[PDB]
């Protein structure tokens, strides 16, 4: 997902967001009933304790947890929780953020010409000292690439 | 944009030659003739000096080289993994000459080995594609040029001493050739010089395709033993005979020091050859001391022609003796030898040219005829004490040769 | 478009990373090989961290 986000424009991403974050609250249900699995009062092998016989038991069982499936007493870790949780959050954010937009955040050059834009509503904020907000700016927007 | 053309082209000219002979001296065949030659047609390549570039006919050769390459490696992978595929007999002789070689697991130079060629082509393939595609952007230094100029004449004859046979045998008469022209102290044109360099540096390069293409298992195996007639007439030495899984005559004497050192010894001077060819007291102290360096530039040379005489036994050497005492007896000794110079340097040649024949890489091929059991001098069956005795011979019979040079010069003086 | 270049090779190897992490901890027994082979893929575990 993040690798198709990167390298496409805005007008892509505002597309398959929304397919984005109904896919990622469709599995964060998903992988917490992973992770609760079958109780083992139901006595029910799961398939995926037969996917590969030919290793080790620890193969097996680390196939199983790379893949997150559920795994009979095992202490999930709530670290993976909390980043999908806040995966989640920055989605539905960034959703509400895409329905209410105009065309600020996109790029400037839509147009097709990469030569320098005629006029533009700032000043220049390089030669201009306005306060320390400048100071910054011109900082990290003449600098950044450094960084 | 800071892009170093001398730099690269030297880097590129020494090093890539350098890996190359490296991973041929790995294991010989057909990519013996093919990638040596791709070495060896450099030679003194034009500089790229920052003009016009790479030259057209550099880059030729370059690009030349990027082909062959790439072609050698794609076919030696192909025909590997097709023996994969599929896996002493005639195709196993091609096996071994094309370039490929059976794979085992046991060992540290010998898995690798079996195909190390190759990936050491493709990354100097690489290395070329990088470079070529970056690159399209006096007294005392006389005293010295002429100092390693005669430093070239030694190792001439130094390179002549190391295996005497018909290989070196035209580097010994080029030899004797340039050091008479020279003794006449008549200026050799540079014409003739060049020309000389020119048939020195062919005859290296034949001198390397023999002695290599000679180096492969199947040529030794097949069309001529090792040590055979003609072996031990021209000289054809092989040095690696051990190959994977199915060493050079025998090891009576340990060092073998000749043997061993005939390839880097001709390497380094190849590439000698090829850089040359590409490049208070008062007067009367030195006065006086030149003064008496003429009036006893006989003497000296008569002193060490005894020293010749005490180191080396033969009745020729009791005509050494009794000639050198007839020079040494009368008042006319400065023009005794003035007069007889010719004759002596004749004489002491032609004992040179005679232990040279005697020390041969040929044995009991004329036998003992009868001018051994009279004579008696050694037939040198070690080659170690040989070429030691040998250089000393030549580092003694310098003055002596010195000798006609300074009476020449006084002669066309008056 | 030099810059984009870079972007798509760091999400490569992000990907290429994540991906060896279950060839690393599930699938490293094809690298217990005898050696020879075994030994070259050993060293290009090594070489690929």
């Amino acid at each position: 997902w993040l690798v198709l986000f990167a390298l496409n424009k805005r007008v892509f991403v505002r597309r398959i967001w929304v397919f984005y974050v109904i896919y990622m609250a469709i599995l964060y249900p998903l992988q917490f009933f992973s992770y609760v699995g079958l109780p083992p009062d139901s006595c029910i092998e799961y398939p995926w304790s037969y996917w590969i016989p030919s290793y080790s038991d620890d193969a097996r069982f680390n196939l199983s947890y790379l893949l997150n499936l559920s795994i009979y007493g095992v202490n999930w870790p709530s670290a993976y929780l909390i980043g999908d949780f806040f995966v989640l959050l920055l989605a539905s954010c960034q959703l509400a953020v895409f329905r209410r937009e105009g065309e600020d955040n996109d790029s400037i050059y839509n147009d097709g010409n990469f030569v320098i834009k005629p006029e533009n509503p700032q000043y220049d904020f390089i030669d201009t000292k306005k306060s320390y907000v400048d100071y910054f700016k011109s900082f990290v927007f003449h600098y950044g690439h450094w960084i | 944009m800071t892009v170093p053309p001398l730099l690269k082209s030297c880097v590129v000219k020494l090093l890539l030659p350098a890996a190359l002979l490296a991973a041929a001296i790995i294991r010989p065949s057909f990519l013996s003739i093919g990638y040596v030659l791709l070495a060896l047609v450099s030679a003194v390549l034009p500089p790229i000096r920052k003009s016009l570039a790479l030259p057209k006919l550099v880059g030729t050769f370059v690009i030349i080289t990027f082909l062959f390459c790439l072609a050698v490696a794609l076919g030696v992978g192909s025909y590997q993994i097709s023996e994969q595929v599929v896996h002493n007999r005639s195709d196993t002789t091609l096996f071994r000459s094309i370039g490929l070689v059976r794979f085992h697991p046991t060992g540290t130079f010998e898995s690798t080995r079996a195909f190390l060629p190759e990936i050491i082509a493709t990354s100097a393939a690489l290395l070329t594609i990088i470079i070529v595609m970056f690159l399209s952007h006096s007294a005392i230094g006389n005293s010295l040029r002429r100092l390693t100029n005669f430093v070239l004449f030694l190792f001439t004859a130094y390179v002549g001493i190391v295996k005497p046979s018909l290989s070196n045998s035209i580097y010994f008469l080029a030899f004797l050739f340039i050091s008479t022209w020279w003794s006449t102290y008549t200026p050799l044109r540079h014409g003739v010089y060049n020309q000389i360099k020119k048939f020195l540096i062919f005859y290296s390069a034949l001198h390397f395709l023999v002695l290599y293409t000679y180096q492969i298992p199947i040529v030794h195996h097949s069309w001529l033993p090792t040590g055979s007639f003609l072996p031990r007439l021209f000289g054809l030495t092989v040095l690696m005979d051990s190959s994977c899984p199915e060493d050079f005559n025998d090891d009576d004497l340990i060092m073998k020091w000749p043997l061993y050192a005939n390839p880097i010894v001709v390497l380094v001077f190849f590439y000698l050859t090829v850089a040359q060819y590409k490049f208070s007291a008062a007067s009367k102290g030195m006065i006086a001391v030149m003064t008496f360096v003429i009036f006893h530039s006989y003497s000296i040379a008569l002193t060490a022609m005894m020293t010749w005489a005490l180191l080396y036994h033969s009745i020729f050497g009791l005509i050494l003796l009794i000639l050198t005492c007839i020079l040494w007896i009368f008042r006319d000794t400065r023009k005794s030898s003035f007069a007889m110079a010719p004759i002596i340097l004749m004489y002491i040649e032609f004992l040179l040219i005679l232990q040279y024949f005697l020390s041969m890489d040929i044995h009991a091929e004329i036998g003992d005829p009868a001018w051994m059991n009279f004579v008696g001098i050694e037939w040198t069956t070690l080659p170690v004490h040989a070429v030691i005795i040998l250089c000393v011979q030549t580092l003694l019979t310098l003055p002596v040769f010195l000798l006609l040079r300074l009476a020449r010069r006084e002669k066309f003086y008056e | 478009k030099r810059w984009n270049a870079l972007l798509g090779y760091t999400l490569f190897t992000i990907t290429m990373k994540v991906c060896l992490q279950i060839f690393g901890c599930v699938f490293l027994s094809w690298f217990d090989q005898s050696g020879g082979w075994g030994k070259t893929l050993c060293i290009v575990r090594q070489l690929f961290s």
